[PDB]
């Protein structure tokens, strides 16, 4: 690469040697395994580089991750993408046919693996061909990816190379037949850094990020950059404590004991840190929570908002950055009552800079921003993908009329805020993982006697919505739920179905609601079963 | 094979630890290391072994052995 | 595209339009069902052209087949590619799950399916993205491509273009973790065309496909264009008959109600056709079977020698055309007596025209032809698949050292006859279809109690080679190959695994055989068990 | 539940032929239009049925009910 240095890149090296601010004192800490400084962290990011380059790691490559938040995580986010190399995050939630379908078609050379989850591998490891090495991760001494690091130097010097080439990878399970592979560029992810900080920190007082905040991460980090906030936390020098496994207690101890004051979550994890025993005697009177899952509850938010917690919410999705919405609240809306602040911290938002976000028709005729009007969200910003991986007919639905497309219906009301109302698709969403009706719908019609099952999806609070199933029997048949339900389970056992659907909540009925032209009124039908 | 017997043998089937070591005060997620989503696989087995149907309410309420022995017990 | 007409493409437009006869009331013959000359052969092309320009297919769109050998699939032979689509073969045999697979890696526009082969849709119709049309196969009036085809002219100006826009492509079940796409171009299967019968057109006496003879495939016809030999007879203007399903009792009948001279069939078949009672009372002294499926065995040679058929084998495979190989025999060799007969024309053969197939040890060494020495085949010739569709390290590893890498491991004698002596792998390879023995290790590893899994393939005659796997079970477990089989069918029943898993066999052992390095001594073990 | 009767509905379980239906005389690929390989995971219930073993040369000589009816009977 001919570099030209007065024509500047964006690249990720940039993120981390030029931060906002870089005290060598300040921490990082893995929960009650490790703690050490930002040298040691920029020390430890340089020896990585070395073990990768003495592997044989080329500017094409591609390294995958499978374990979880983490110290070395966090190395990995840096020194993958800084080599030239691909960062491929590979969602652990997924069935094992599912991870082993991503990692063939993303086609890894190394894969850093943890410990325990090795008998996910132990199941697919036949069937893998282009993997060369596998580095088994441990919280102890005898981690092999310790092991690496401590052979090689603290010296690096970090290619300079086009900032349009991809950094990092991972793969959707939004519905469709098999999952979708989105990428960005390292500009792309220097830009919403810089953008997401432009409108969070320069908030006048209520939910924003600054250079005094201690940042714990509760999204899994393998689900598109832990919403970036890993970059923009190194951007700003500030504390950072990783706690691994999600287990509330612990996580609640590590609040306490670190002094957390900003995190992310989603609505489900958000709950049981509420419900559980030890929140009761805890002070949360510094703590900034961004629910950014799904449909922030407003009974949740309310509950939330009596324990002295800034809870406000946030939209994004995996092809978008994720970053598109935050709900920033006015100085006069934060003199508002609990009831009328809970109903304006659960709204998607107003948009980030450098966001548009129109919504639109079937036609792509713009409808107008009344407040009730309803259509899809249609974006354009500086850090979409700009298509599926290896993927041209999706690709074009993704992008069609010059606007990439969400798949989500809301409302914009006068001054900005945006309230979405449903999606484009009868589809499921339990926790923060994909499930779609159309697999379960063909899995149950795949039965012994069958003779219309049509899979709607229901609220629900440890979970988000409920996969409800709905089942017709045939002429003189008689089978209970529990057989439906165990013919079901029988297929997530196999690792075909994901785990998500062992709550499917079956239901046996004679009568199904059908339109004029006939096809089936999911919404009548949720109004009615 | 009293109803204690049974729920803790449900427990170590679906967890996977040694009915001879469970204990009456195991918590499912901090001692026994099973995720949320295990737990409710669990209910659904206690039902299934007790013939019964725990509502949801309840389900979220039981998180240890004793909770479990406490609510069959007393039905 | 620019024409030049002085510059000439190797279009398959020329091979069915500039044949090397036409008799335009020669017969075409689908069996019992349908019967017409190749006038209304030629009509019936070019109203399915048009047909399928109704539709809206581009130059670059994939129309996929999934049916019986019949008239029908010898048109999409020619209308699909010859409109500039790509014709996309689904081999109706693999498990539904790598039939979605496949569809969904090929992006098919449109899908003509069976009447009969409707079920395996109904499984993971749900599960498909990209196919927008559906036409559905009946042997009778109702079909929808008849109806189709009759709403149209028989005119059409069929386009011109580069040689070396592809054809055809279908997806190789080889050993790997997923099926392969394999593609070719006009000009390779034209060239593929014109090799083989200079090579076996221009032969004395013996093995010889002339423009007197009436053709019968018993090859699926997605298996490689059918060895090629549909688009043979077309350019040599023959007659052809389509047997549709494979039943033995038909075939015969076919045989002889129709004077069939040349067909071409799997081991397999052939025995099958000998052991019908029906095949004691005919006259076989007019037939040229051509064996290919795999290791034509000496023993069903002699058998089929003593009913007066010119039997020979060929050698190919789904990446090389797929013709590499054919055995002659020099007209002193055909007045030896039956036995040194059958040792002959159950060998590989020699290498046909273009072909040059030397034989090289792991360093890409040629070793020399002494007759006894074994290496790998590596071959180059041109009408092989340049790479694998939308893969790179396989692609590589395919290859490797400017030769394409056959995989299997044979001795060249002195005169040119090659003897395939094994695979550079464990593998299966039960009847015409390929298992692998790695998957199946997983799976039976998966089990409540197992030690060691260890799956090698034993020789057989209805099958050609079974599966055998050999379990060594935990300290004080005690289980039944039928469990262990109940298990493994189990994962067939969900569509996962093969049919041809049916016949594992599994055996229970104590003792693995292990090398110095401890590697399972998988020769030694099938000398074993 | 004779030996006749029991082979016949092994047929019609496997082939989905009602068992009332089926004939002695009827082939597995011809008339029942069974594929090769189904007939080979049929010979594997007759076996299962009747706990014996059918040798793989006597499991290429049955080809009709008939056959089955006399190997079983026969032994
Ligand atoms: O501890 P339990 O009992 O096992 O709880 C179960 C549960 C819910 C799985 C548990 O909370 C857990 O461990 N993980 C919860 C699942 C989760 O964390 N899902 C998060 C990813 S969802 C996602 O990627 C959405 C991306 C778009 C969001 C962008 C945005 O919000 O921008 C603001
Ligand atoms: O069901 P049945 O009638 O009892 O018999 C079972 C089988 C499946 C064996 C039956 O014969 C059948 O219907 N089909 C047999 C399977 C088959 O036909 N396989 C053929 C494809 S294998 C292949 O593609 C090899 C390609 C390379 C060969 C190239 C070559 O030979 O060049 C000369
Ligand atoms: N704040 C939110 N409000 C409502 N739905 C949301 C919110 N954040 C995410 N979602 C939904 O969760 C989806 C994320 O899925 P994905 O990023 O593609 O993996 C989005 O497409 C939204 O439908
Ligand atoms: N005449 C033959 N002799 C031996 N093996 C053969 C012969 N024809 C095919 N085969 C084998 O069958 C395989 C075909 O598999 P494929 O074309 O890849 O789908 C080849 O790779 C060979 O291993």
């Amino acid at each position: 690469y001919v570099n030209d240095p007065s024509n500047y890149q964006l690249l990720i090296k940039n993120l981390l040697f030029s931060p906002v601010a870089f005290n060598p004192e300040q921490e990082i800490v893995y929960a009650n395994h490790r703690r050490h400084s930002y040298k040691t962290f920029h020390d430890r990011v340089r020896q990585f580089a070395n073990a990768l380059t003495k592997m044989g790691v080329k500017k094409g490559d591609t390294v995958a991750v499978m374990d979880y938040d983490s110290h070395r995580y966090l190395e990995c986010y840096f020194a993958i993408p800084m080599i030239g190399a691909k960062l491929h995050m590979i969602n652990v939630r997924l069935s094992p046919e599912q991870i082993l379908y991503t990692i063939d078609h993303a086609e890894d050379d190394i894969i850093l693996i943890h410990e325990e989850f090795l008998p996910i591998l132990d199941q697919i490891k036949g069937r893998i061909d282009t993997v060369t090495r596998y580095v088994v991760l441990r919280d102890d001494e005898e981690c092999e990816y310790e092991r690496l690091l401590e052979q090689e130097s603290t010296e690096y010097n970090f290619p300079d190379f086009d900032e349009n080439t991809v950094a990092t990878t991972f793969y959707t399970t939004g519905t469709t037949g098999f999952p979708k592979g989105v990428f960005f560029t390292h500009r792309q992810l220097v830009l919403h850094t810089m953008g997401i900080l432009s409108t969070i920190g320069t908030n006048a007082s209520q939910g924003r990020l600054h250079q005094g905040d201690i940042y714990m991460p509760i999204t899994p980090m393998f689900h598109v950059h832990a919403w970036g906030l890993p970059y923009m936390a190194t951007m700003l020098g500030v504390k950072q404590v990783y706690p691994g496994k999600y287990v509330p207690d612990v996580l609640l101890n590590l609040i306490e004991q670190e002094k957390v004051t900003f995190s992310h979550c989603v609505p489900t994890i958000l709950h049981l840190l509420l419900s559980s025993p030890k929140s009761k005697a805890m002070d949360f009177s510094g703590w900034k929570v961004v629910i950014g899952g799904a449909a922030l509850p407003k009974a949740l938010c309310k509950s939330a908002l009596e324990r002295d917690i800034d809870v406000f919410a946030g939209y994004g999705m995996s092809e978008t950055g994720p970053i598109l919405s935050i709900v920033q609240l006015t100085p006069e809306q934060l003199e508002l009552d609990v009831d009328q602040q809970a109903e304006y911290r659960s709204k998607t938002g107003k948009k980030v800079a450098l966001v548009e976000a129109y919504i639109v028709d079937e036609d792509m005729n713009k409808l107008p921003h009344d407040g009730e009007t309803a259509g899809e969200i249609v974006v354009r910003a500086p850090w979409l993908t700009p298509n599926y991986y290896k993927d041209n007919k999706n690709s074009k639905a993704l992008w069609r009329g010059g606007y990439l497309h969400t798949g989500d219906v809301a409302h914009i009301d006068d001054e900005g805020f945006i309230k979405i109302t449903d999606r484009v698709k009868d589809m499921i969403k339990i926790s923060g993982e994909w499930v779609s009706s159309l697999e379960l719908e063909d899995i149950l019609h795949q039965h012994q006697s069958v003779s219309e099952v049509a899979v709607i999806g229901m609220p629900h609070n440890k979970w988000g919505e409920v996969p409800l199933a709905l089942v017709t029997l045939k002429e003189d048949a008689q089978v209970t739920e529990k057989e439906l339900l165990g013919f079901a389970k029988d297929f997530i056992n196999k690792g075909i179905l994901a785990r998500e659907a062992l709550l499917l909540k079956v239901k046996i009925v004679d009568e199904i609601a059908k339109t004029s032209v006939g096809k089936v009124d999911k919404k009548e039908l949720r109004k009615l079963h | 094979s009293t109803i204690e017997e049974r729920v803790k043998k449900i427990i170590g089937e679906q967890l996977g630890v040694k009915q001879e070591e469970v204990t009456n005060n195991a918590s499912f997620v901090e001692d026994l290391g099973a995720d949320s989503l295990d737990t409710v696989e669990l209910v659904m087995a206690l039902e299934e072994e007790f013939d019964t149907e725990i509502p949801d309410e309840e389900a979220e309420k039981i998180t240890t052995v004793q909770a479990a022995i406490d609510y069959i017990n007393g039905h």
